[PDB]
RNA sequence: AAGCCAGAGGAAACUCUGGUGGAGGUCCGUAGCGGUCCUGACGUGCAAAUCGGUCGUCCGACCUGGGUAUAGGGGCGAAAG
RNA sequence: AGAUCUUGGUGGUAGUAGCAAAUAUUCAAACGAGAACUUUGAAGGCCGAAGUGGAGAAGGGUUCCAUGUGAACAGCAGUUGAACAUGGGUCAGUCGGUCCUGAGAGAUGGGCGAGCGCCGUUCCGAAGGGACGGGCGAUGGCCUCCGUUGCCCUCGGCCGAUCGAAAGGGAGUCGGGUUCAGAUCCCCGAAUCCGGAGUGGCGGAGAUGGGCGCCGCGAGGCGUCCAGUGCGGUAACGCGACCGAUCCCGGAGAAGCCGGCGGGAGCCCCGGGGAGAGUUCUCUUUUCUUUGUGAAGGGCAGGGCGCCCUGGAAUGGGUUCGCCCCGAGAGAGGGGCCCGUGCCUUGGAAAGCGUCGCGGUUCCGGCGGCGUCCGGUGAGCUCUCGCUGGCCCUUGAAAAUCCGGGGGAGAGGGUGUAAAUCUCGCGCCGGGCCGUACCCAUAUCCGCAGCAGGUCUCCAAGGUGAACAGCCUCUGGCAUGUUGGAACAAUGUAGGUAAGGGAAGUCGGCAAGCCGGAUCCGUAACUUCGGGAUAAGGAUUGGCUCUAAGGGCUGGGUCGGUCGCGGCCGGCGCCUAGCAGCCGACUUAGAACUGGUGCGGACCAGGGGAAUCCGACUGUUUAAUUAAAACAAAGCAUCGCGAAGGCCCG
């Protein structure tokens, strides 16, 4: 909602950082046997745990 | 803000610490000379135009006499 | 709410200290407001004064009657209803009364009680007439009326 | 406009800007970001001027 | 005219309850909703505030009396037995 | 014709969210929140209905920042009980006392015989 | 519906007539709440109970948000397990 | 090789079912490789203010905004996207939380318990840690004297921690401008609340007079003495302040539902004056749009008063739609107070808006001209304020917080340009923390989803009409509900019509059909006398031209006997069966004429009657097969119980 907790919006807010693809570089490292970010989270997919 | 109603109010009203400016704005039908104090906008309202241009003259010095036209 | 005696609301003087203390006695009938009533041992025979069972004549009737000497009113309480003072026995400073369900109950004449019957009449008498009434009655009271068989 | 420390309030902006900026402000107003940082409108006081300020940080 | 040939107040309830219910609660009606002489002022303005309580409209006077009408005829005889205990009781 | 919204996030018409039209120098209709209606003193006698005169109508948190003749009457009693029944009290105690007086001279004048 | 006004008839008791008044778990009927029938539609559906028309009630035992209390042989039930 | 075996993969079905709930799309152009679906324009429609509009709460959490991409997703497509990628975006003393308490939750004391713990919330507590008041002192220090501090005396029951509402209580912010996305928060301008000022910031109030001796022509000066914690009004009460503690009293906060009136505003409507548009085949001085003044002060209307004074009323009178009111003081006259959201004024025109131009700062709160006017309506709709009633075996919160009064403990100065004190005016300083974007739903929430479901509210135009009904339209919005094209087989779903007959169909009039609005008549049995009842039954209804009836405002003088073609008194006269003029809503009734007898022309919109059974009625019930005769109900009857008690939990 638009009134919240400031404990709330803390959490949307790393919740919000922590959603984005993984850097370029990262494929390039050794050893990597990484693809791509599967804990991204869309708003509509699925739900946030509060 | 307040309305002040004859000339000698507005004078020493002028002439306090915390004015910040007088305004004169030439209306159709009046003069309103305005004075910015701390709290209100003080407006006197001169009906003619020659006592007027003496309270233009006979304002006190080292106030901002901004002219709105 | 929730009775069908109607309160007064009394107001004492606080005998030890300047200030104002307010009661909450049951209305006996015919009391009003602006009316004095006087409480304690010496108060005389008026409708609404509150006096010990032990001073009062044998067949004056009361509003609201103390079971035991201290206690505040307990008995005679519900709208209309009133005991009766019927005997006394100025030793073992005992008094025998009749309470509204005609049982006989032997008490210390030290009990106080309001002279003239509580307020609120015969409040039984009108038919309820409507379930809504009845609900109505009972909101104001405990989740009782509907009555499932 | 500053991005702050979130723990930090209005007054403790205002001085910190006065020390290490050598100015003067007028009033700051305060907001916390939808990432969580807390971003700050320092506004200076007429006699500064904000472009200048801004250019001797070197934020031009 | 004349509305009711026998109802009268309890007109208002239709043919709903039973016709001894609306004539028993017919009496009760009227004298709940009746104005009665003030014994203070004078007045006719002393009516049915809540059950129990009847106030007057002109002195303001507030007085406890029964249900639906003003005293209660068991109040009246307690009045007048506890006045006749009282002087019997002093001399 | 334009159609009004509320300006505030309380979107209930309950009894703190009550609005009037306001015609602003934009010539465009608003809402205004309105204060509450105050209500002047009732009479400490509690008998007699009416509300004290004299005494301007506020809400009560109002009143701190109101000067003295705002709040009261120039009597005794005044802006906390009614002038009619000032008179009655003062009538009462005038004649209850000049009663404890006669019962006195009567109960000493009484006492003359053994 | 009570209450009230006027006119008329009566010895009275009172009655008749025309207004006024606006009561009621009152009626028709929206929104709301519900869910009778078509045993309609659908029945790998729009839907793990919905849709169309037709319906019941719609000033009250009314509808409803939020906050609270009652927890499993317990709760709560205008009562159908 | 089996176990309707476990996990994974793959077939036929099968390019099949299917992409059919809510009327609808078409033309041109642009970008683009590519257009039924994107964008612009034009047209045709729809939602039709109880919206497919504009904003919120809960919930979501970045979905908001801009740019870029065309892998996957958006059940066709896409140049588009709530998709992907990259950046950006939420600014507060006065909007909320925060504070208060509600239903309730919950520590401590105590009790219990093997024990984690749980019972209890005033009950088995030494439960007040505060105080302007006085003294004893430390002089800490601008040691004048006021501020510190410790102890003692006196006073001191919130008698109970604490939590509990973003819809209850709760001081005080409004107008304009501004962004790609934020504003009652930013900028501009106007205010306002709370707190603080110790060295006291300035004024004003307190508060500055009388008596006597003298001087002095008087006026006025000197000495001395005595006052002075304001003043006015018969009153209601008023004036700018107006000393005062512990304590006490009271008020506000602080109260249901419904009815009927009246005041004010906003919207709607009508008549003009402008400005800009639309039509102009003909007519139309025409049709449409638009035509401001916030908060806070001051003044004045208007509304209300169960406020005051005079006076004393029956031949009772006043008065409302209704009521109601009066020797406990009517009518009448004169006042007082409250509200004042209305009008005027400061704000204020400098702004805003509409138009017509002129310069450019690639993208100007640019500059200029003119205007922003006069009226009338009303059972109109919506808010709001008020008055007065009705209903209740229903009486419709509490507390923070603020204020008034009673009382007078004390404080203040010796007549001074005076003191204590001040709720008066002005001035000075501060208001910290958190939320603030967007959706709020036939796509941003829940239902596995862009799911015909579910989800709490605010605003609400014109016509018809009883109407927030239904139907059409304006502002605003959209593209037909997850695809299109071509044909018009059967079968279906939804909607109609059908000659003659009229329930012969069927378990059964199921379904459909008939009736239906309003006006005028006219209404039975039976009845608990209230009802039945829109009983039943019949007639009328359009258009046009009239005619009657139903109202509101003003003014009615007999005149120079004279001078403030005008005014004070007066010889100077009979509307007294009331006239003259002006203005104004709708509504009803009647008449003529008239159309191919059609007229509640669409929409809206009871089929009726005679019975039997059951349940009195209204209500409730098996969410998802039973709405009933079942349950409830009022009414009736019985039982237990006087508190060491009845019933029940534990
Ligand atoms: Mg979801
Ligand atoms: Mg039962
Ligand atoms: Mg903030
Ligand atoms: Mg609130
Ligand atoms: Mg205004
Ligand atoms: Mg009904
Ligand atoms: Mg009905
Ligand atoms: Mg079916
Ligand atoms: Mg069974
Ligand atoms: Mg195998
Ligand atoms: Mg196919
Ligand atoms: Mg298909
Ligand atoms: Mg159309
Ligand atoms: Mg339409
Ligand atoms: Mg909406
Ligand atoms: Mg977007
Ligand atoms: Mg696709
Ligand atoms: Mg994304
Ligand atoms: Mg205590
Ligand atoms: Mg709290
Ligand atoms: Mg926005
Ligand atoms: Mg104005
Ligand atoms: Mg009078
Ligand atoms: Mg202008
Ligand atoms: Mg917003
Ligand atoms: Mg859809
Ligand atoms: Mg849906
Ligand atoms: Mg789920
Ligand atoms: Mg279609
Ligand atoms: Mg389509
Ligand atoms: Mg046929
Ligand atoms: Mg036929
Ligand atoms: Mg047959
Ligand atoms: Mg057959
Ligand atoms: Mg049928
Ligand atoms: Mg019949
Ligand atoms: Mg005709
Ligand atoms: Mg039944
Ligand atoms: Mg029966
Ligand atoms: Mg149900
Ligand atoms: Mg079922
Ligand atoms: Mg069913
Ligand atoms: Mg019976
Ligand atoms: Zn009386
Ligand atoms: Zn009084």
């Amino acid at each position: 909602s638009s009134h919240k907790t400031f404990r709330i919006k803390r959490f949307l807010a790393k919740k919000q950082k922590q959603n984005r693809p993984i850097p370029q570089w990262i494929r390039m490292k050794t050893g990597n046997k990484i693809r791509y970010n599967s804990k991204r989270r869309h708003w509509r997919r699925t739900k946030l745990g509060l | 803000p307040r309305k002040i109603e004859e000339i000698k109010d507005f004078l020493l009203t002028a002439r306090r610490k915390d004015a910040k400016s007088v305004k004169i704005k030439k209306n159709k039908d009046n003069v309103k000379f305005k004075v910015r104090c701390s709290r209100y906008l003080y407006t006197l309202v001169i009906t003619d135009k020659e006592k007027a241009e003496k309270l233009k003259q006979s304002l006190p010095p080292g106030l901002a006499v901004k002219e709105l036209k | 709410p929730g009775r069908g005696a109607p309160l007064a609301k009394v107001v004492f003087r606080d005998p030890y200290r300047f200030k104002k203390r307010t009661e909450l006695f049951i209305a006996a009938e015919g009391i009003h407001t602006g009316q004095f009533v006087y409480c304690g041992k010496k108060a005389q025979l008026n409708i609404g004064n509150v006096l010990p069972v032990g001073t009062m004549p044998e067949g004056t009737i009361v509003c609201c009657l103390e079971e035991k000497p201290g206690d505040r009113g307990k008995l005679a309480r519900a709208s209309g209803n009133y005991a009766t003072v019927i005997s006394h026995n100025p030793e073992t400073k005992k008094t025998r009364v009749k309470l509204p369900s005609g049982s006989k109950k032997v008490i210390s004449s030290a009990n106080r009680a309001v002279v003239g019957v509580v307020a609120g009449g015969g409040r039984i008498d009108k038919p309820i007439l409507k379930a809504g009434r009845a609900y109505h009655k009972y909101k104001a009271k405990r989740n009782c009326w509907p009555r499932v068989r | 406009v500053f991005i702050v420390d979130v723990k930090a309030n209005k007054h403790q902006i205002k001085q910190a800007v006065k020390k290490l900026y050598d100015i003067d402000v007028a009033k700051v107003n305060t907001l916390i970001r939808p990432d969580g940082e807390k971003k700050a409108y320092v506004r200076l006081a007429p006699d500064y001027d904000a472009l200048d300020v801004a250019n001797k940080i070197g934020i031009i | 005219a004349k509305r009711t040939k026998k109802v009268g107040i309890v007109g208002k309830y239709g043919t709903r309850y039973g016709a001894s219910l609306r004539k028993m609660v017919k009496k009760i009606e009227i004298s709940q909703h009746a104005k009665y002489t003030c014994s203070f002022c004078g007045k006719t303005k002393m009516k049915r505030r809540a059950v129990g309580i009847w106030h007057c409209g002109s002195c303001m006077k507030t007085v406890a009396g029964g249900a639906w009408t003003y005293n209660t005829t068991s109040a009246v005889t307690v009045k007048s037995a506890i006045r006749r205990l009282k002087e019997l009781k002093d001399q | 014709v334009q159609r009004l919204t509320y300006r505030r996030r309380l979107s209930y018409n309950t009894a703190s969210n009550k609005t009037r039209l306001s015609r602003t120098p934009g010539n465009r209709i608003v809402y205004l929140y309105t204060k509450k209606v105050g209500k002047a003193p009732k009479s400490a006698c509690g008998v007699c209905p009416g509300r004290l005169r004299g005494v301007r109508a506020v809400r009560p948190k109002v009143l701190m920042r109101l000067s003295k003749t705002k709040k009261h009457v120039s009597r005794a009693y005044g802006g906390s009980m009614c002038a009619k029944c000032v008179r009655d009290r003062i009538k009462r105690a005038f004649l209850i006392e000049e009663q404890k007086i006669v019962v006195k001279v009567l109960k000493a004048q009484a006492q003359s015989q053994k």
